[PDB]
């Protein structure tokens, strides 16, 4: 009996079977109907989108479409791993400080609908803590919809201290397809926002001095990369490489009041005690696609450094795979038997219904 | 929960240090004679059971994790986990440490240290 681990990410699926080394499946986590008024899941939705309109169920970690995600969930299991589900003991992931009713839900699906024999919900950053070969530090997780810091002392979330900004990958996409049609293009569609979103991905990255970059931006073109679109046309993207994920940093570029990640990061560590403060700071643990920019641990070391005590010892640690770090840590823990003692099971379910995951996970 | 755990069994029952070394996830004690020798490739976890200043009769613990300069994600990874479980089968008590090769804490060294080369294979499979 082997059990499948799926980090259901806002804008990625990440799934495949616990003791594997890596997600076997990795694809949107979108639905794709006809653009004019069936319909596709998926990578095959992604491949035409020149004639879909695309939709992602997810939106800032909380499920939105529940019709649409159980499309996205049969397509997991029946479609892209090929697994009949009732055979499967499955780990679920969560971002921290969602409404209940999203994992209520989540549960319910998966024994009423899927039949799973058991399921687990675990906070991701937790996940990628414990991929990292730690029990202490403070995790920095930014997917493509959630920003949380997730401060954990001695393997456990300290959930007071948790820190979560509604502003991740998603809205860095939609800022780029503004700031570019401001620079003479025109990005509006769900399918353009596609192709900005591969953009950011190749292109862009954090500015270790955001005023110095955009001077060395106006003084020549050595900042500028092109870009080939998917009808051949080439663009040239300048400052807009590093303004994109400077919205990290500075949420006003989109219009947000709220602090940038390194203040959050270090508002979570202050509301922790303050004798672990200081392991905290030496294990600032990134994890997510939104982490991915070049540049921003350096960015991140230098903000947290401006921000802390003069003498405070301070550390990013950057895994090289941590886009699938969260994934990584649920197949280490559901290859563990005492962890997959603690799932829920289809009777405990059938006995107390969707309540029972605050029992059992939170 | 952390009954489940056979390792657990009989642990930190008297002053002394008891081993074990993660083994494709498994939890499997290292013998006394080897105490002290560590495989660069894996990582181990340590239980430290002493009597504490306050009362020369009871039990305090230190619950180290060491993990070698070569040892693999899946290994790192349940070594943290199970100090955990280790933490918790103890009541909460154990003060847990992480012990990463040749940056092991004074606490850790005062309890011996002799690095082998090598180590056990990996509990993950590869994906292509
Ligand atoms: C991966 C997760 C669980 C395995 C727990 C894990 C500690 C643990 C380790 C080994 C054996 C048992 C427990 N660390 C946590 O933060 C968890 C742990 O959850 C449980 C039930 O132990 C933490 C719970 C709290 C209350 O501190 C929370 O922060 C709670 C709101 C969120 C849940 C977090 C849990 C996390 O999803
Ligand atoms: N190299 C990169 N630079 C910047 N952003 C990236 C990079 N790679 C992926 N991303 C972004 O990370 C997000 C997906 O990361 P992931 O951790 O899978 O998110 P989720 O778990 O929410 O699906 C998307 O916004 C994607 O554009
Ligand atoms: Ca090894
Ligand atoms: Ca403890
Ligand atoms: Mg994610």
């Amino acid at each position: 009996t082997t059990a499948l681990v799926c980090d259901n990410g806002s804008g990625l699926v990440k799934a495949g079977f616990a003791g594997d080394d890596a997600p076997r499946a990795v694809f949107p986590s979108i639905v794709g109907r006809p653009r004019h008024q069936d319909s596709y899941v998926g990578d095959e939705a992604q491949s035409k989108r020149g004639i879909l309109t695309l939709k992602y169920p997810i939106e800032h970690g909380i499920i939105t479409n529940w019709d649409d995600m159980e499309k996205i969930w049969h397509h997991t299991f029946y479609n892209e791993l090929r697994v009949a589900p009732e055979e499967h003991p499955t780990l679920l992931t969560e971002a921290p400080l969602n409404p209940k009713a999203n994992r209520e839900k989540m549960t319910q699906i998966m024994f009423e609908t899927f039949n799973v024999p058991a399921m687990y919900v675990a906070i991701q950053a937790v996940l990628s803590l414990y991929a990292s070969g730690r029990t202490t530090g403070i995790v920095l997780d930014s997917g493509d919809g959630v920003t949380h810091n997730v401060p954990i002392y001695e393997g456990y979330a300290l959930p007071h201290a948790i820190m979560r900004l509604d502003l991740a990958g998603r809205d860095l996409t939609d800022y780029l397809m503004k700031i570019l049609t401001e620079r003479g293009y025109s990005f509006v569609t769900t399918a353009e926002r596609e192709i900005v979103r591969d953009i950011k991905e190749k292109l862009c990255y954090v500015a270790l001095d955001f005023e110095n970059e955009m001077a060395t931006a106006a003084s020549s073109s050595s900042l500028e990369k092109s870009y080939e679109l998917p009808d051949g046309q080439v663009i040239t993207i300048g400052n807009e490489r590093f303004r994109c994920p400077e919205t990290l940093f500075q949420p006003s570029f989109i219009g947000m009041e709220s602090a940038g990640i390194h203040e959050t990061t270090y508002n979570s560590i202050m509301k922790c005690d303050i004798d672990i403060r200081k392991d905290l700071y030496a294990n600032n643990v990134m994890s997510g696609g939104t982490t991915m920019y070049p540049g921003i641990a350096d960015r991140m070391q230098k903000e947290i450094t401006a921000l802390a005590p003069s003498t405070m010892k301070i550390k990013i640690i950057a895994p090289p795979e941590r886009k699938y770090s969260v994934w990584i840590g649920g197949s280490i823990l559901a290859s563990l038997s005492t962890f997959q003692q603690m799932w829920i099971t289809k009777q405990e379910y059938d006995e107390a219904g969707p309540s029972i995951v605050h029992r059992k996970c939170f | 929960a952390s009954q489940h755990e056979d390792a657990w069994k009989g642990a930190g029952k008297q002053v002394g240090v008891e081993i074990w070394r993660i083994q494709q996830f498994k939890v499997v004690p290292v013998p006394k004679k080897h105490h002290g020798s560590f495989y660069t490739g894996d990582s181990y976890i340590v239980l430290s059971t002493y009597h504490p200043k306050t009362n020369p009769d009871k039990l305090a613990y230190d619950v180290h994790f060491w993990l070698g300069a070569f040892t693999t994600q899946d290994e790192a990874g349940t070594a943290a986990y199970k100090t955990v479980e280790l933490d918790d089968y103890l009541g909460g008590l154990p003060v847990q440490y992480r012990e990463v090769q040749g940056y092991e804490s004074e606490r850790f060294l005062s309890l011996f240290l002799r690095i082998l080369d090598g180590g056990v294979e990996t509990g993950f499979h590869h994906v292509e």
